[PDB]
């Protein structure tokens, strides 16, 4: 097994990303890991002649684990892992009854990496209080977290799975980075049995491998926009209901508002109860129906980037929306001990779903301070990938419009 | 010497070739001095003569009563590759563990004692010109890391690391810190055993071509390093003299703020806000700025703080960090970190306006966050916090707020001023309370604002603002509703902008208007705010839109 030549395109260099400060326990965890990986040949120390850097973190059980943030390198390697050696996404996976996610990142440590590409995989284990220059390394094998790793490895992946696929042609396996997504319509005992059998396949070839045991894609649905079914209606309640519907008309074809406006006639007290007209009730129930169904006119565009918006609804409740063009929702949903811990679980849930549905992860609009998130996200992060994120102020109206 | 260490391989920037810079004709004194300097260096192996074949050239200059060679590596620096940065940060004295003995060892001729990549040396060529460039100049190239070259700092540090690596592995008991030409060795060994351990280090360094200072020439503590003083069991910033001046120039105030910022590291309660406000606008560097009264008050209080010297303690890893924060003036915050009550490891302050409108609860979190990041950097862990806010106040805020805010272990400490929410918007419309439908509208071209309102109690009103944006009019509209109203009130607006601002419970803002609105909001007993879509034909909003248009 000799290396596959890898490229960057002509007009962009490697990643030069700052290493974020790490707690001592993570730094210690990281050096043990990195000592083993150097002994085992997977990485080599590097000198200052390598001007590239990619952040690394520690995550979890009680087993520590190394996570490398290749988001920049992935961004700059886009042509390679998407066009040259792309992995197509099966539209069937979302339809399956149960979908189990298996970690297959160990596979990539056996395949060597293009000698002329290894410099772009440089990372630093930093020092506490900058006592030392920090331990610099780079990969000799395919690194977990890079999108080129599975792109290269897929040929070897097909071989491993070929017998299982032949023997189970109504099960669909999908590589996304360090995970295989394995979906069947089988009953759960058989599904789990078939997973255990797939483990054994991978156990040969040397691979000892917000979410329950499995996902359940077919049971995913749009969280509809909640129109309250009130016994009595004040002017405020109508005003609330109108804004809801007004903004919903900008997403959904044929949301009507007319009737309810006429109820808000002149200049009333907000407190004031108001009798409900007939056509108002009509339009209201007609809108209700529209919001249950998916948005007519909106479709996934593979060229455009997915984007996820998340709102804190209080009481451990989080709403979210996926779309490509603003406020044209491909999917919306919900998630039920602390604010960052929840937000990170939410991001992971939403991302997993995005991968199952489109084979891409969304760029997140996170309702939080940049520094808070960056300090804490790794503490509860359990995923092998890291989605793109930016930091945003939640417009408090949109928080209300999604319950 | 020149270290045996294997060279670090160096490239130029992919699509570039090394410098072909014309050597300027130099003066005889300079031509003479260079040759003398080059001979002395050449015989130590630092440089080597080379043939006329090598096409690369860099200017050399001589400058004084020793003569010094100055090589202009500017073109080579553009053309030589980027390297990895030397350090992610600089250590803080507060983060240093306490040792029984520490010694400073500086490497002699650091860069010159380290070999350059054989394949790169050709690019370092320079020419000592003949008197009035009559004849071919003498041609040299570096075998070692040149002074002022882009890669010298990194490769040196890198080389030095590899050289220490064995000694570190053999001696985990000892602690070393690399900083430029210097090494700082520390241990808990009894003084006799330390000297020996230093000796075999100094030897180990010389085994690898690195000369260091004799025990008689080593510096003694305190160590004046990077603006700090490092004593046997305490540290502090180097002495701060606040200039006694009649007139203060911009320059003087900048040097003062800088000095105060530096001092705030260990001196608590240092303030700079009123001194900073003076620097606003842009004046001449030499322009005399009259000190305002509040500037004069801060300066005095700072002079009181500096009157007696204060020291920071070193870090003990088997104790907990504890961070305390105090409010001191709007926007301004001060913190102390310690492990044993009031034996401070370090001090600091936070006083930035993240955004336009904020409240003490929001700012305390930003302060805590800033301190948390700083602790992780310095000690690799976050402190237990001691905060001037009630759990119940915090509980109320974070739950109701839309952003995800979280902070680690903290306890309330009654150290007034105490952080509080100065008003609380109502969750429901207020029965038996006037409903003001406010609205604003600024004509884009004339900028003639028409802020006004209509109520369900019958009342109307329209003032006329001048040179205001639509944002101002919609906000002036709301100020009116608060002004002309009872202790209870319900305000309807079609401005999400204003809603957004006010739903955040700001108790502090840059805008004059917003602070006026805050004043009102504190004075009220109950306020409820609601939003509607503009121009959608709403009973109330359409009426206000009329008189506003
Ligand atoms: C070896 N090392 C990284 C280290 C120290 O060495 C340093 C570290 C730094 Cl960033 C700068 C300098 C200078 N210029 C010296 C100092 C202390 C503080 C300390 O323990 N001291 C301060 C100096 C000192 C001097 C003599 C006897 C005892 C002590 C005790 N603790 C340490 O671990």
């Amino acid at each position: 097994i000799e290396t596959v030549p890898v490229k960057l395109k002509p007009g962009m260099d490697g990643p030069k990303v700052k290493q974020w400060p790490l707690t001592e326990e993570k730094i210690k965890a990281l050096v043990e890991i990195c000592t083993e990986m150097e002994k085992e040949g997977k990485i080599s120390k590097i000198g200052p002649e390598n001007p590239y850097n990619t952040p690394v973190f520690a995550i979890k059980s009680t087993k520590w684990r190394k996570l490398v943030d290749f988001r920049e390198l992935n961004k700059r390697t886009q042509d390679f892992w998407e066009v040259q050696l792309g992995i197509p996404h099966p539209a069937g996976l979302k339809k399956k009854k149960s979908v189990t996610v298996l970690d297959v990142g160990d596979a990539y440590f056996s395949v060597p990496l293009d000698e002329d590409f290894r410099k772009y995989t440089a990372f630093t284990i930093p020092s506490i209080n900058n006592e030392t220059p920090g331990i610099r390394y780079q990969y000799n094998v395919l690194p977990q977290g890079w999108k080129g790793s599975p792109a290269i490895f897929q040929s070897s992946m097909t071989k491993i799975l070929e017998p299982f696929r032949k023997q189970n042609p109504d099960i669909v396996i999908y590589q996304y980075m360090d995970d295989l997504y394995v979906g069947s319509d089988l009953e759960i005992g058989q599904h789990r049995t078939k997973i255990e059998e797939l483990r054994q396949h991978l156990l040969r070839w040397g691979l000892t491998t917000w979410m329950g045991y499995e996902l359940h894609p077919d049971k995913w649905t749009v969280q509809p926009i909640v129109l309250p079914e009130k016994d009595s209606w004040t002017v405020n309640d109508i005003q609330k209901l109108v804004g809801k519907l007004n903004w919903a008309s900008q997403i959904y074809p044929g949301i009507k508002v007319r009737q309810l406006c006429k109820l808000l006639r002149g200049t009333k007290a907000l407190t004031e109860v108001i009798p409900l007209t007939e056509e108002a009730e009509l339009e209201l129930a007609e809108n209700r129906e529209i919001l249950k169904e998916p948005v007519h006119g909106v479709y996934y565009d593979p060229s455009k980037d997915l984007i996820a918006e998340i709102q804190k609804q209080g009481q451990g409740q989080w709403t979210y929306q996926i779309y490509q063009e603003p406020f044209k929702n491909l999917k919306t949903g919900k998630y039920a001990t602390n604010d960052v811990k929840q937000l990170t679980e939410a991001v992971q849930k939403i991302t997993t779903e995005s991968i199952v549905i489109w084979g891409k992860t969304p760029k997140f609009k996170l309702p939080i301070q940049k520094e808070t998130w960056e300090t804490w996200w790794t503490e509860y992060w359990q995923a092998t990938w890291i989605p793109e994120w930016e930091f945003v102020n939640t417009p408090p109206l949109v928080k209300l419009w999604y319950q | 010497p020149i270290s045996p260490i294997e060279t670090v391989p160096v490239k130029l920037k992919p699509g570039m070739d090394g410098p072909k810079v014309k050597q300027w004709p130099l003066t005889e004194e300079k031509i003479k001095a260079l040759v003398e300097i080059c001979t002395e260096m050449e015989k130590e192996g630092k440089i080597s003569k080379i043939g006329p074949e090598n096409p690369y050239n860099t200017p050399v200059f001589a400058i004084k009563t020793k003569w010094r060679k100055l090589v202009d590596f500017r073109e080579l620096n553009k053309r030589t590759q980027d390297f990895w940065e030397v350090q992610l940060g600089i250590p803080h004295p507060a983060g240093l563990k306490k040792k029984k003995s520490v010694t400073v060892l500086d490497v002699g001729d650091a860069y010159f004692s380290v070999p350059l990549d054989e394949d790169f040396r050709k690019y370092t060529a320079f020419t000592i010109p003949s008197i009035n460039n009559e004849t071919p100049g003498i041609r040299y190239q570096y075998n070692v890391l040149p002074q002022g070259w882009k890669g010298s700092p990194a490769i040196f540090q890198s080389s030095m690391t590899k050289i220490l690596e064995p000694f570190r592995k053999q001696n985990p008991d000892i602690v070393i810190y690399q900083y430029m030409d210097d090494l700082y060795v520390g241990s808990d060994l009894e003084i006799g055993q330390h000297r020996t351990k230093i000796e075999e280090l100094r030897q180990h360094l010389l085994r690898w071509g690195l000369t260091t200072p004799d025990k008689k020439h080593q510096k003694e503590p305190p160590f004046l390093w990077m603006g700090y003083e490092l004593h046997p069991d305490k540290w502090t910033v180097q002495p701060i003299v606040l200039p006694e001046k009649d007139s203060w120039t911009v320059n003087d105030i900048q040097k003062l703020v800088g000095k105060l910022n530096w001092a705030s590291q260990i001196y608590p309660g240092i303030k700079v806000r009123q001194l900073c406000k003076l620097l606003r606008g842009t004046k001449a560097l030499t322009e005399v700025i009259p000190l305002t009264e509040e500037a004069e008050l801060e300066l005095a209080e700072n002079r009181e703080i500096l009157k007696e010297p204060v020291h920071g303690v070193y870090y003990d890893p088997s104790k907990d960090l504890i961070a305390e924060i105090q409010k001191q003036g709007q926007g301004q915050w001060t913190y102390q970190i310690y492990q044993e009550p009031f034996k401070n490891l370090k001090t600091g302050k936070y006083a930035r306006m993240r955004g336009a409108h904020t409240n003490d609860v929001k700012q305390l979190t930003e302060a805590v966050q800033k301190i948390t990041t700083e602790s992780i950097v310095i000690w690799g862990k976050t402190p237990k916090f001691k905060l001037p806010i009630q759990k119940e106040t915090w509980e109320t805020w974070w739950t109701e707020y839309w952003q995800a805010t979280w902070i680690p272990e903290w306890e309330f400490v009654n150290t007034p001023p105490l952080v509080k929410l100065w008003y609380q918007l109502e969750k429901e419309p207020i029965v038996g309370a006037e409903t003001f439908y406010v609205d604003g509208a600024a004509n884009r071209e004339t900028k003639l604002g028409k802020a006004g309102y209509v109520t369900n109690r019958g009342r109307q009103k329209v003032v006329t603002l001048t040179d205001t944006t639509n944002q101002k009019t919609e906000l002036q509209a709301i100020y009116l509703a608060l002004q002309d109203s009872g202790l209870e009130v319900n305000i309807v607006t079609d401005s999400q902008y204003a809603l957004g601002i006010i739903q955040a419970q700001p108790d502090q803002s840059e805008s004059e208007l917003v602070n006026q609105i805050i004043e009102q909001l504190i004075k009220k007993e109950k306020v409820y705010l609601a939003w509607v879509p503009a121009h959608k034909g709403i009973g109330g909003n359409e009426q206000v839109d009329k008189l506003v248009s």
